[PDB]
């Protein structure tokens, strides 16, 4: 269906201990394809998947050098925020950059995006009209103002527009095989008595792909949002996602308890409860 | 692809 | 201002001892990125663990899997341990087949 190509940027200041750090990686859905470290032996653009090593050396040396470029760009962006902020050279500040595009079934263009932070909190954007910024506050403001007087929205737009999703559809095609591929939950509900008088019921979601999932527990086929557990999905290492919920239940009316899956790679939403 | 130039605050 | 990291231990598939298999640690949610984070057995650290880059969040926090080979057995306790700058002691977080 729709995919996303995401590129996230880590510029990490440390004072008395070298250049701030810079790191990169690249994502297309829930599958990182490509990395940089500043920290490496010898920093490159290096593959994390394997439809992306079938890439020429053009392609790595180009990525490498842009990454090289962009490190000594966001070197610059940190002392620039330490000046906005009237903030002391002694501390360690963080500069994020998130940006990539969506698109739909037939790889058209659904939105954009070029996001900042600074520190942990939003800095600057370039809004869904890929023509104008939202700044977070009044430094921000400042950069909202050179960026505006050299046009650099456009140039954004210029390439969330074309190359992006141009090397996304390529990316792709070239990873078919498993960024096309959903994979459904292994799913199964566990009990675990915690007293005379209540039990545990966990709903398990295993070996899914992509992470996307919503797990429920319905009591009586409502929802109990606020009664349920709901661990962060987790990553299992080989690709796939886990996730589980639990709800703690009267011993005896453990089937009044339903949990409900759903997930891209399921053709139905899924029903279970306990089985004793 | 990453994009090309990095912008200065 | 800062965030602690969220502490997760598992296993990549179904543990079931005798079988080989990988012991997890994911640490989310935090802020800033330095992080120092140890897979125990018994009590001591393992030593060949890795790590994935490190990424974050739609709300700029911080992620990352610590995960190192194992076989499972009766006998023996795993555990992650994990200290930030938000924590003034590290933080210890038991496999829990069940979690």
């Amino acid at each position: 269906g729709s995919h996303s190509m995401r590129y996230f940027y880590t510029a990490m200041s440390r004072p008395g201990r070298g250049e701030p750090r810079f790191i990169a990686v690249g994502y297309v859905d829930d599958t990182q394809f490509v990395r940089f470290d500043s920290d490496a032996a010898s920093p490159r653009m290096a593959p994390r998947a394997p439809w992306i090593e079938q890439e020429g050396p053009e392609y790595w040396d180009g990525e490498t050098r842009n990454m090289k470029a962009s490190a000594q760009t966001y070197r610059e962006n940190l002392r620039i925020a330490l000046r906005y902020y009237n903030q002391s050279e002694a501390g360690s500040h963080i500069i994020q950059v998130m940006y990539g595009c969506d698109v739909g079934p037939d790889g058209r263009l659904l939105r954009g995006h070029n996001q900042y932070a600074y520190d942990g909190k939003d800095y600057i954007a370039l809004n869904e009209d890929l023509s104008s910024w939202t700044a977070a506050d009044t430094a921000a403001q400042i950069t909202q103002r050179k960026w505006e007087a050299a046009r650099v929205a456009e140039q954004l737009r210029a390439y969330l527009e074309g190359l992006c999703v141009e090397w996304l559809r390529r990316y792709l095609e070239n990873g078919k095989e498993t960024l096309q591929r959903a994979d459904p939950p292994k799913t199964h509900v566990t009990h675990h008595p915690i007293s005379d008088h209540e039990a545990t019921l966990r709903c398990w979601a295993l070996g899914f792909y992509p992470a996307e999932i919503t797990l429920t527990w319905q009591r009586d086929g409502e929802d109990q949002t606020q009664d349920t557990e709901l661990v962060e999905t987790r990553p299992a290492g080989d690709r796939t996602f886990q996730k589980w919920a639990a709800v703690v239940v009267p011993s005896g009316e453990e089937q009044r308890y339903t949990c409900h899956v759903q997930h891209e790679g399921l053709p139905k939403p899924l029903t279970l409860r306990w089985e004793p | 692809l990453t994009v090309q130039v990095a912008r200065v605050w | 201002i800062q965030r602690t990291p969220k502490i997760q231990v598992y296993s990549r598939h179904p543990a079931e001892n005798g079988k080989s298999n990988f012991l997890n640690c994911y640490v989310s949610g935090f802020h800033p990125s330095d992080i120092e984070v140890d897979l125990l057995k018994n009590g001591e650290r393992i030593e060949k663990v890795e790590h994935s880059d490190l990424s974050f969040s739609k709300d700029w926090s911080f992620y990352l899997l610590y995960y190192t080979e194992f076989t499972p057995t009766e006998k023996d306790e795993y555990a992650c341990r994990v200290n930030h700058v938000t924590l003034s002691q590290p933080k210890i977080v038991k496999w829990d087949r069940d979690m």
